[PDB]
């Protein structure tokens, strides 16, 4: 049973500073949406450039999916995002689990790892 | 009601087809009016919204006549009525786009009730 | 003496307690209830109460209970007609030996009407001799309430009625002078919206022999106390549940069925006993037509 | 050999299949033999008693709805069953039934319960078939004279036989002869006399006991031929001539357009062969056209003939001058149902019994009132005829009023008796004039005198008033029992809704199917619990005590019936129209029940639903329809019942439907639903109207309904149409896939999935109505159009919005109406 969000045993908070190595370009969801800058401007929170939490979550989920598929284990699988027939874990008689579904949630299950901006 | 009439006049102005276009597209795009509403929401200032619509008109992205009518209407309005007017404009524009109503049908309808009479008949 | 009530609010009326619910019965306001409210206000102000006080039941302004000679032209409509100065044109031959079955001939034209005695009727217009009228319909609402100590244990319900300006006739007394607003209804301390009493021009109506329009639910006699005798009684039976003081012990809830309000009675003689106007009954009067409100 | 019936007011001519009637002749003769055998069994080798019983049974053949309920019941539950038992057993007893007591009268009627009722109900199916055939066959095949069916003409024939008969002339023989003559006219207009002779021969060969009597009847009919001089044929011919009443009109003769058969089929002489030959000569289409033209001319023709002599009969109108107070006296459902049954019984059957006793003693135990003298008598209004031998009509009215007042001096029930001259010797007056006389003699009701008494206001508390008498009697539950209510409760303790529950209804069809509510209702109750207490919940549909479920009230009434009956050419036309209306209403209800039965689902579910529907019936028939079906099935039931109302009865119906909680008071709900039904009237009147209004968390009353309709509903920009066409609701149900009874029952029996499914179906409409409640009319319409615009193809939202908007002329759109229609089913589970 992977739906244990009702009972919270432990909570860990990771606080740090992210420093870009190369020329980091913000997602710029403001596609052809100028606010106070030239051409298409990167998104920012009150004139302060902001890395979207959704972007980091998507990149992390892609990395986790790649890792899980590289595991090549029957017990652990990844289901397509558009599929609505996927389930997080199966308690059929030892069971199957979805690591990205466990971490960042699915339609059937909410996330367990929250990522801030 | 009266705001409805203003909004439907704006919408029928905006439904004029864009010339020299491959597809029979309206002059004003849905993304444009959505951006207008979002900019007004984020930037709670009527003058900034007027500048935004003026820039959009200068960008040839919205109709010149529709921009003129919008500027005349919102020239001396507050914010609370401005957001309501933009919401009504969004509603009526979406109705026109979904119903596939051409400009020649509405033409110069002045009252929203006449427009809904046409829609009920059609 | 005339009074005015700028109610314009939701109030209750005669309730029919069902299980634990309460329902509106009379579309109008009965004299007894009014009298109780007006006397309760006197008691609150001073406490010295008087039983010599009589007040006619209030009705919505420009409305009146229906009598037999004021029927509806439609069997299912609400449009009522009657002849100008009908009672003068009626009656009259009552002195002569004129058959009553011939007297109550309502077939002035084809498809003769059907009357509904004792219904609220509103004056409409002239329309030559036959005056236009319309039945009165009021607004009613339902107010249900819960019972807690945080947690429900029981349930209750109520039915309120909406009224416009109200008019009624009372007794010439300083009571109305010194009282301005009256709590009225089943729940006087819970559910009132707005109430007030306005004094207006004095009213001088004459009560004497002849055909009289019984505004209140008149009664010919009670306990053998003969009040008046009538040649012919036209109306309907009613049930009375009110209040009256007989000085000594007891004197509440005397139930005695009576004539329905708006009944037409041709009384030819009265008596000088204790008048039942303070008991809210016997408010007859001689009128030319329903235009007596003027 | 062509016969066609003229229908009204649609003005349609329908021809009758000769094969069908020739097949049903065998069943008619079989029924006659069965009734003769039953009369012989009851008479116990007697001739006079058998004659009376056979006359009563033959009358029952022509009046099935007034003597047999819509659904036959082995338990005496309807006034019609009591009437049948009384008219059967009145000759059985040598002592008159005491009419001074109503409780004793009902006890006696219940005691006189034998297998005769079951034997009749066994063939009641064929009886219904024959009654329908007689209702659908015109009395006269002549064009222009075919507007009156056979049942009305036959009833008027029996009435005129009883009236015009005088002297030492036998009447029972005359009655049977006239009825057989009319049956023969049905089966073979050219040789009706010979067909009646064959019918008599077959009946005599059937019945073993009644041999000499029936042989004498046959010999009297035969030897006393029509051309021969005889009293019986003279009386029969004069009665038929008075019944037709149309030959005294010269309009049909002056209207010579075709000018081919007016000289031969029409005139002083009558020859059926000539009329039949002409019918082929010009063809039915032309026959129907000319019949329509002649009927239109007659309806546009006015004649006035008055016989200077006396009036041989009077018509008596029995009604209740004031039912509101009596109805409001009962707060519980069982008490209200018993009160309605008692009101109908007092209006019709008690009056019939009183008049029958008065007539029987008037002659000196010589003759007796025929059972077919009872024309109306369902719903409170009752038309009863009398012979002009009691004397003054006012004297008869005073006698009946005195008897009624003496009997019901404690029930608070007073009957207003209206008597007008019925017919003359050589003239029968049209219904309009009779109703004019009735309404003219109505002032006498409004004259009253002074009386002093005390009656407890409702049934509550211990008032003081005059203390000579004891106080309000204490009750088993405490102090809530007035004397009148105590007596009514005592009366209803044995009979009423509980009797209906403890009955076993049977539906006689291609496969007879029985219904036993004691074994069909799935309400698990402890043996220490009282079903009558939970009657309202049972009718609502509580399968367990821990259940929440609303119950709906359905009231229906005809449209513009009074003026329609006022514009009636002849009394026979009025009788035919009334019979058609009543029988068609009962047929519609029965067919709806059959449709529910055939639902391709588990028999237990449909049996339970049918049981609940049958229990939730107050009174059905004629212009008065009352129903208390569960909310989960109410609106589709009404739609299925009234889809073919014009086809069945030809009268448009205004129907009001509400849905209150089971604990709601019953009388105020009745008043509110009556107000809603009256308000939901189509002004054009060419279509039926259905109004739906759900009381989720608010009590229902007439004033509240009026206030809500005056506030929200309006004539220019409204969302509450109220006056909704039935076909619109049918289209809505088809769009919602709720017309099918199988789907409804599948949702009903399983609320676990039913609530989810109905909420999914109703959420979008509920959202639209919510936004309607948020803003005004213009803003709501704008949002509706926006929702229609943003809707993918083949979705339900676009279909619902298109149904709501398209087809509406003014800015009036049924949105609250459709929402409440869905909400009724939503709260039904």
């Amino acid at each position: 049973s992977c739906m244990d969000l009702d009972v919270i045993t432990t909570v860990v908070k990771i606080e740090g500073k992210l420093r870009n190595e190369t020329l980091l370009r913000v997602g710029k969801g403001k596609t052809q949406d100028f606010a106070e800058a030239t051409d298409n401007p990167i998104i920012k929170y009150r004139d302060r450039p902001l890395i979207p939490g959704s972007s980091l979550k998507g990149a992390f989920r892609s990395l986790v999916e790649s890792y899980t598929k590289s595991l090549n284990d029957s017990k652990y699988y990844v289901c397509d995002l558009d599929d609505n027939s996927c389930v997080s874990c199966e308690e059929k008689k030892e069971g199957r689990y979805c690591i990205p579904c466990i971490l960042f949630g699915f339609k059937d299950l909410a996330s367990r790892v929250y990522i801030l901006d | 009601q009266d705001l409805l009439d203003i909004a439907t006049r704006i919408a029928i102005s905006a439904i004029k087809p864009k010339p020299k276009s491959n597809k029979p597209e309206p002059y004003v795009d849905s993304s444009t009016i959505n951006s207008l509403l979002s900019f007004l929401q984020s930037r709670r200032n009527v003058n900034e919204l007027l500048l935004y619509i003026m820039r959009q008109a200068g960008r040839d992205e919205i109709d010149e006549e529709t921009g003129k009518l919008l500027l005349a209407s919102l020239k001396d309005r507050e914010l609370k009525d401005a957001v309501n007017l933009l919401g009504y404009v969004k509603w009526v524009y979406d109705t026109l786009t979904g119903l596939k109503v051409n400009y020649n049908n509405v033409k110069g309808v002045k009252t929203f009730k006449e427009l809904v009479n046409i829609l009920s008949k059609v | 003496i005339l009074i005015k009530l700028k109610v314009k609010g939701y109030i209750t009326t005669q309730m029919r307690r069902i299980r634990n619910y309460y329902f509106s019965i009379t579309n109008y306001i009965p004299s007894t209830t009014l009298r109780g409210a007006i006397l309760a206000e006197y008691y609150n102000q001073t406490g010295k109460i008087d039983e010599n006080f009589y007040v006619s039941p209030a009705y919505p302004i420009k409305t009146a209970p229906a009598h037999y000679f004021s029927p509806a032209k439609e069997r299912k409509g609400d449009e009522f007609i009657e002849v100008k100065r009908i009672l003068e044109k009626k009656e009259k031959e009552f002195e002569a030996n004129k058959p009553i079955e011939e007297i109550m001939k309502l077939e002035i034209d084809g498809k003769h009407p059907k009357p509904k005695i004792g219904s609220l009727i509103t004056y409409e217009g002239e329309t030559d001799k036959e005056n236009k009228y319309r039945e009165f319909s009021s607004k009613s609402i339902i107010q249900m309430h819960v019972a807690i100590d945080s947690y429900k244990g029981m349930l209750f319900a109520y039915e309120y009625k909406e009224f416009d300006e109200m008019w009624a006739i009372a007794s010439d007394s300083e009571v109305i002078d010194t009282v301005k607003r009256i709590k009225i209804g089943r729940g006087k301390n819970r559910g009132n919206k707005v109430v007030d009493v306005e004094k207006v021009r004095e009213v001088s109506l004459d009560q004497s022999k002849g055909l009289l329009y019984c505004l209140s639910p008149c009664i010919g006699s009670l306990f053998g106390k003969t009040f008046f005798k009538a040649k012919y009684i036209i109306g309907d039976k009613s049930i009375y549940s009110g209040w009256f003081t007989v000085d000594s012990f007891s004197g509440q809830k005397p139930v005695f069925e009576t004539l329905r309000e708006g009944s037409l009675v041709y009384v030819e003689s009265f008596s000088n006993e204790k008048s039942l106007m303070p008991a809210g009954l016997n408010f007859m009067l001689r009128i030319s037509d329903l235009s007596s409100i003027l | 050999m062509i016969r066609g019936k003229l229908l009204l007011p649609e003005k349609k001519v329908v021809f009758i299949n000769e094969s069908e009637v020739q097949s049903l002749r065998k069943d008619v003769v079989d029924a006659l033999k069965v009734f003769s055998s039953l009369a012989c069994e009851l008479a116990d080798n007697n001739e006079t008693k058998a004659t009376n019983i056979f006359a009563d049974l033959i009358s029952m053949i022509y009046k099935l709805p007034m003597l047999i309920s819509y659904v036959p019941s082995d338990k005496l539950s309807t006034p019609h069953e009591y009437f049948f038992a009384y008219i059967v057993f009145r000759h059985l007893v040598e002592d008159s039934m005491p009419s001074n007591d109503i409780a004793k009268l009902l006890e006696i009627l219940e005691e006189k319960k034998r297998d005769e009722i079951k034997e009749v109900l066994d063939y009641a199916r064929t009886l219904r078939k024959i009654y329908e055939k007689l209702l659908y066959v015109p009395a006269d095949t002549r064009p222009g004279y075919n507007f009156t069916s056979l049942a009305s003409h036959l009833q008027l024939s029996s009435i005129l036989v009883w009236l015009l008969q005088k002297g030492s002339v036998d009447l029972n023989y005359l009655r049977i002869s006239a009825l057989l003559h009319d049956i023969g006219k049905l089966f073979n207009p050219t040789n009706h006399v010979s067909e009646s002779i064959k019918i008599l021969d077959e009946v005599i060969e059937g019945s073993e006991c009644l041999k000499t009597n029936l042989s004498r009847v046959k010999s009297l009919v035969e030897q006393h031929h029509a051309p021969l001089e005889t009293i019986l044929n003279d009386a029969d011919r004069l009665a038929a001539s008075t019944d037709r009443f149309s030959e005294i009109v010269k309009g049909a003769l002056n209207n010579t357009k075709i000018g081919e058969c007016y000289s031969l089929c029409y005139g002083r002489d009558v020859r059926t062969k000539e009329c039949m030959e002409c019918l082929e000569e010009y063809g039915e289409e032309t026959y129907s056209e000319e019949s329509k033209r002649l009927y239109d001319v007659i309806s546009n023709s006015v004649v006035s003939q008055k016989v200077e002599g006396n009036a041989i009969g009077y018509l008596v109108y029995i009604d209740f001058p004031g039912i509101q107070r009596f109805i409001t006296s009962f707060p519980k459902l069982r008490e209200m149902s018993f009160a309605s049954f008692l009101v109908d019984f007092v209006t019709s059957i008690y009056s019939f019994i009183v008049l029958d006793q008065a007539y029987y003693e008037r002659t000196g135990k010589k003759s007796r009132i025929p059972a077919e003298a009872l024309l109306s008598g369902y719903g409170g209004h009752s038309y009863i005829i009398v012979r002009s031998d009691f004397g003054s009509k006012d004297e008869v009215k005073a006698w009946l009023e005195s008897v009624s007042s003496s009997a019901l001096s404690k029930l608070g029930i007073r009957l207003d008796v209206k008597v007008a001259d019925f017919a003359y010797e050589n003239y029968v007056r049209n219904y309009k004039e009779v109703y004019e006389d009735m309404m003219s003699k109505s002032y006498e009701r409004y004259l009253i005198r002074d009386e002093g008494k005390v009656y407890s206001y409702g049934l509550h508390r211990v008032c003081d008033n005059c203390g000579i008498r004891p106080a309000v009697n204490r009750s088993d539950d405490g102090e809530y029992l007035c004397e009148t209510c105590n007596l009514v409760r005592d009366l209803s303790k044995n009979r009423g809704f509980i009797a209906k529950y403890k009955s076993k209804y049977t539906l006689y069809e291609e496969q007879r199917i029985e219904i036993s509510p004691k074994e069909d209702i799935k309400f698990k109750l402890d043996k220490n619990q009282d079903p009558t207490s939970y009657a309202m919940e049972i009718i609502a549909g509580y399968r367990t005590t821990s259940d929440s479920r609303y119950i709906a009230l359905i009231k229906a009434d005809g449209n513009n019936a009074g003026k329609i009956f006022g514009n009636t050419v002849t009394f026979s036309e009025y009788v035919d129209k009334s019979f058609r209306l009543d029988f068609g209403v009962k047929k519609m209800f029965y067919d709806t029940l059959l449709d529910i039965m055939r639902a391709s689902s588990d028999e237990s579910i449909k049996k339970d639903l049918v049981s609940r529907i049958l229990l939730g019936v107050l009174y059905l028939g004629g212009d008065d329809i009352m129903l208390l079906s569960p909310s989960a099935i109410a609106v589709p039931f009404a739609v299925k019942m009234f889809k073919r109302s014009l086809e069945y009865t030809g009268f448009t119906f205004k129907v009001g439907i509400i849905s209150v909680k089971p604990d709601h008071p019953v009388q105020f709900a009745y008043g509110a639903v009556n107000a809603l039904m009256e308000e939901s009237k189509i002004h054009t009147g060419e279509k039926s109207s259905i109004g739906v209004l759900v009381f989720s968390s608010t009590l229902a009353s007439e004033g509240v309904v009026k206030s809500d309709l005056k506030n929200y509903r309006k004539e220019k920009e409204s969302f509450l149409v109220v006056s909704n066409d039935v076909d619109d609701v049918e289209r809505l149900l088809n769009l919602m896939e709720l017309d099918d009874f199988g789907k409804l029952m599948e949702l009903y029996w399983n609320p676990e999935e039913g609530r989810k499914v109905i909420r999914d179906k109703i959420r979008s409409l509920e959202r639209f109505v919510n936004y309607a409640d948020t803003h005004d009319f213009y803003n709501t319409l704008a949002y509706l159009i926006r929702s229609k615009a943003k809707s993918e193809e083949n979705s339900l939202i676009k279909r619902i919005i298109d149904l709501t908007i398209k087809g509406r002329d003014d800015f009036v759109f049924p949105l609250y109406d459709y929402y409440f229609i869905l909400k009724s089913i939503r709260v039904g589970i």
